[PDB]
RNA sequence: GGCUCAGGACAACGGUUGCACCCCCCGUGGCGGUCGCCGGACACCGCUGGCAACCCGGCGCCAAGACGUGCGCGCAAGGGCGGGCCCCGGGCGAGCAGCGUGACGCAGCGACGGCCCGCCCGGGCUUCCGGGGCAUCACCCGGUCGGCGCGGUCGCGGCGCGCCGAGGGCCCGACGCCUGGCGGAGAAUCAGGGUUCGACUCCGGAGAGCGGGCCUGCGAGACGGCCCGCACAUCCAAGGACGGCAGCAGGCGCGGAACUUGCCCAAUGCGCGGCGCGCGGCGGCGCGACGGGGUGCGCGCGAGUCAGGCGGG
């Protein structure tokens, strides 16, 4: 079926290369999960056993505000930005590294301490916080992440500027 | 032939056979599916059948003709030779129509039901002989080696908690504790050693 | 292929087994266990081929079913069990106890040993590593594992193990001037003293040794086994790890038919 | 394990590296802490059937070292913080591996105690050098060369996809075409230097009429497993069912050219432990080829014949 064997590529001088065997089982690939937002995780048997979890339709995650170290479990509300393609944002597909809006309720108990980023407290004062997925949902069936801060936060806030 | 109707009564345990024209016309039985009630005034619940050429009915195909299907190991109408082997086969002569040369039927809620067949085999599991005789399945004298069976090759009760088997299990537990105790002592020795060093 | 190899042609068997090229298409294939395929000997090749206690394969099996053979104190009922360097070989009904070492031609020999010696074993520390919940472990040349080792034991040292408890009672450090024996290569089997250790960043570390007659030789650090501290902790064959030259070997051969 | 050499020329293959990018049954050491004896049902089998034969149907009593659920001192995968701001032991040449701490999660092992860890053999890819002929084949390539991000995989990688740039190779022979092209260890010839061939014994690779696809398993893109298209055959009541000798013998065809449709697991080994095995062994045919001795000597032998040994399953 799908293979990641290199026998089908040209050489580095552009030359066509011949075929000297048929497809081997250990060189197979599978189709991607295309994990949707808003709960199923399928099981995949792999080489030697070694179960892989493959998520479809995740809703929640566990998130960390690293600087003050406030970790809760929160609901992922919307995929807002993706580096690879804007098609992956329009569909709310969950992949590693995409920028999301998560629910502000679990972190409202963190509204009291000052000397805590006002670029995070003002986020909390509303309805959602900007965060980033840090796991591979197709390989482990899970979608967790961290809360953006620093120059990264500003870079993505200008990427989502109302312009 | 025309149609051999294998009736089978499980309330008593008997099996009987009949015949019928079952030709192309009205036949108030036609158009019914497997696991359906009919009123049996011409011969009750259908459970299977073979058509001409002896192809068996298959549940769910929802057709009155034959069909091919990729049957998988564990399913009916197929006996595999290797683990994981599948096979394409032909099935389902009708949802009962004129084609069938045989029908299989069971009787519900009762020529008339007369014979009562004995049960050849007797209960074997240890609990199977305590539900029969109303005995409790919770005591410290569960031995139950009554030997009657009415001399009816089959007994050798299973799942009996004897004395030696009780000792065996207790011994295994008493060693599964010794491992943990010695392991914790060794860990303590090593921690103290690094403390001295 | 599509999976592991279970056969071994006779011409493809290791050359120090001294198998003869007629009398068989096949050779025994050693089972996995304490020793690897190349640096071992199948147990059958000692009982039938060498000592003639058995004379065929089938009657070599029945000796090992009724458990007349102990390896390191345990009865092994498997004819292709891999026995190797430093394994204790004791047959009780004939009262024979041996230690398995190398001779000066890289072949396995059995050295008679006393009942006061067969209760311990020398192992080579192959690696130290952290296992489960961060605990330290050491691994040897026998596929043996020891948890919570004393912090002094480092890699390339040798340890001494009682053969009933399976615990450590002594260790020898790898140093300059230690007595050593080479376990493989082309100086396999001969015994000397370490006089150099040259490390090469990224690559193999070479060891220079010198025999008791003063002959010097070299090999890789993965082939030098410490047998004591200026005195071997065990018994060694009569030749004591001195290798003749081809001329002196020829004169000793001429003298046997003489 | 056995067979073959069709494909494939910066492949494969040979020596030489690496995985701090990996997976691994059995065996041999370890290790073993997990938020009162349960259930019902399947085959063999009984009673009845269908069918030309291939193959199956229905009802019913019955077990487990089979399942399923589980009694238990919390800990499987993945994730956020915990490094030093000339230059440099747990373990390295190399900041690697563990642990702590906040959040998720609830996996695996428990109804005869094993999840897990090291080794071992095996595999996957991978560094450097070697790796056919033709110039009446001089320019070639466009996922082609590099970058960024995700996916997929046992795993790295243009392996795939989106976006960005214009690279990459060449008379030290690229690209294209051809080969009655499997590679090595080796073999034939013979002062020294060379020439020619590498079907077949060992090692490695690839295939099972030709394309593809896949399940079960630690391991297969398996063909003495399954599914489909094509080209060919097989039985048949005409409804259907069904095949793969480049395994061992044997046959047809083709060619200048190549043997018995034998006996046996006694040996050498392999799977389960007592058997199995056309691996392999023993006979048969065999002027391909090798080695030894005769058709006399001055008077004793061999080739045959018949018996007993020895040998041999
Ligand atoms: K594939
Ligand atoms: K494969
Ligand atoms: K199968
Ligand atoms: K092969
Ligand atoms: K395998
Ligand atoms: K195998
Ligand atoms: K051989
Ligand atoms: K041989
Ligand atoms: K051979
Ligand atoms: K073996
Ligand atoms: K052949
Ligand atoms: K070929
Ligand atoms: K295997
Ligand atoms: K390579
Ligand atoms: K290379
Ligand atoms: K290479
Ligand atoms: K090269
Ligand atoms: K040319
Ligand atoms: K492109
Ligand atoms: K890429
Ligand atoms: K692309
Ligand atoms: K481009
Ligand atoms: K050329
Ligand atoms: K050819
Ligand atoms: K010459
Ligand atoms: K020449
Ligand atoms: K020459
Ligand atoms: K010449
Ligand atoms: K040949
Ligand atoms: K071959
Ligand atoms: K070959
Ligand atoms: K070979
Ligand atoms: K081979
Ligand atoms: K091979
Ligand atoms: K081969
Ligand atoms: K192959
Ligand atoms: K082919
Ligand atoms: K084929
Ligand atoms: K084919
Ligand atoms: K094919
Ligand atoms: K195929
Ligand atoms: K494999
Ligand atoms: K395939
Ligand atoms: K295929
Ligand atoms: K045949
Ligand atoms: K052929
Ligand atoms: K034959
Ligand atoms: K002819
Ligand atoms: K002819
Ligand atoms: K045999
Ligand atoms: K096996
Ligand atoms: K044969
Ligand atoms: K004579
Ligand atoms: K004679
Ligand atoms: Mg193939
Ligand atoms: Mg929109
Ligand atoms: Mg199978
Ligand atoms: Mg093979
Ligand atoms: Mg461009
Ligand atoms: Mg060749
Ligand atoms: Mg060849
Ligand atoms: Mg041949
Ligand atoms: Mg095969
Ligand atoms: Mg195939
Ligand atoms: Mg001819
Ligand atoms: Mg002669």
């Amino acid at each position: 079926g799908i293979t990641h064997d290199k026998m089908y590529k040209r050489s580095k001088t552009g030359a066509v290369q011949g075929k000297w065997h048929k497809k081997r089982k250990y060189n197979l690939g599978r189709q991607p999960a295309n994990t949707k937002l808003i709960q199923k995780i399928s099981t995949i048997r792999c080489r030697g056993g070694n179960i892989k979890r493959r998520a479809l339709r995740l809703s929640h995650g566990s998130f960390a505000w690293g600087s003050a170290d406030i970790s809760h479990k929160a609901r992922i509300l919307q995929v807002v930005y993706n580096s690879t393609s804007n098609e992956l944002v329009r569909t709310n597909t969950l992949v590693k590294g995409c920028v999301v809006q998560i629910d502000s309720a679990p972190f409202k108990s963190a509204l009291s301490n000052d000397t805590l980023d006002k670029e995070i407290l003002d986020q909390i004062r509303g309805d959602h916080i900007l965060a980033r997925i840090s796991s591979r949902p197709g390989q482990v069936g899970t979608a967790d992440g961290y809360i953006l801060e620093g120059p990264e936060l500003l870079f993505y806030q200008k990427k989502l500027a109302p312009k | 032939s025309f149609c051999k109707v294998n009736i089978s009564n499980p309330v008593t345990g008997a099996n009987k056979s009949l015949m019928i024209e079952d030709f192309r016309k009205s036949q108030t039985i036609h158009g019914l599916r497997m696991a359906s009630e009919f009123d049996g005034a011409a011969l009750f619940r259908i459970t299977g059948g073979n058509d001409a050429q002896g192809f068996p009915m298959y549940q769910g195909v929802l057709k009155s003709q034959r069909a091919r299907l990729l049957l998988r190991q564990g399913a009916k109408c197929y006996l595999h030779r290797r683990n994981g082997e599948r096979k394409r086969k032909s099935i389902r002569g009708c949802i009962v129509g004129p084609d069938l040369h045989a029908l299989s039927v069971v009787l519900v809620d009762a020529g008339l039901t007369d014979v009562v067949v004995p049960k050849r085999l007797v209960p074997k599991r240890a609990s199977k002989i305590r539900r029969l005789f109303g005995l409790p399945t919770t005591k410290v004298d569960p031995k139950d080696q009554m030997l009657v069976c009415e001399l009816i090759l089959k007994p050798k009760v299973q799942r009996v908690v004897t004395d030696e088997k009780y000792a065996r299990k207790q011994r295994v537990i008493a060693e599964k504790k010794e491992i943990m105790r010695k392991s914790l002592q060794q860990l303590e020795e090593y921690k103290a050693l690094l403390s001295r060093m | 292929a599509r999976g592991v190899r279970k056969h071994l042609k006779r011409l493809n068997a290791p050359k120090h087994w001294l198998l003869d090229k007629m009398g068989g298409i096949w050779a025994p294939r050693p089972t996995n266990g304490p020793h690897g395929l190349r640096e071992c000997i199948p147990l059958i090749l000692i009982l039938r081929n060498r000592l003639h206690y058995a004379n065929t394969y089938a009657e070599t099996s029945m000796i090992l079913q009724d458990k007349n053979v102990l390896i390191d104190g345990k009865p092994r009922t498997d004819p292709t069990f891999p026995v190797g360097f430093m394994d204790v070989f004791e047959i009780p009904k004939v009262h024979k106890t041996f230690r398995v070492l190398y001779d000066v031609k890289g072949r396995f020999t059995l050295v008679p040993i006393q009942s006061n010696e067969a209760g311990f074993k020398l192992c080579r520390v192959q690696k130290i590593f952290l296992g489960d919940k961060g605990m330290p472990y050491l691994s040897t040349h026998d596929a043996r594992t020891i948890r919570f080792p004393h912090p002094d034991i480092k890699t390339n040292d040798t340890i001494k193990i009682n053969l009933k408890t399976g615990k450590i009672d002594e260790w020898y450090k790898f140093d300059i001037g230690k007595i050593v024996m080479v376990t493989g290569g082309r100086n396999c089997g001969r015994i000397g003293t370490i006089q150099a250790i040259d490390k090469h960043m990224g690559s193999y570390t070479m060891i220079r040794m010198k025999d008791t007659e003063g002959t010097e030789f070299l090999t890789r650090l993965c082939n030098v086994f410490v047998i004591g501290n200026d005195s071997p902790a065990v018994a060694i064959p009569t030749t004591k790890g001195i290798r003749p030259d081809i001329i002196k070997n020829r004169e000793l051969r001429l003298r046997s038919i003489a």
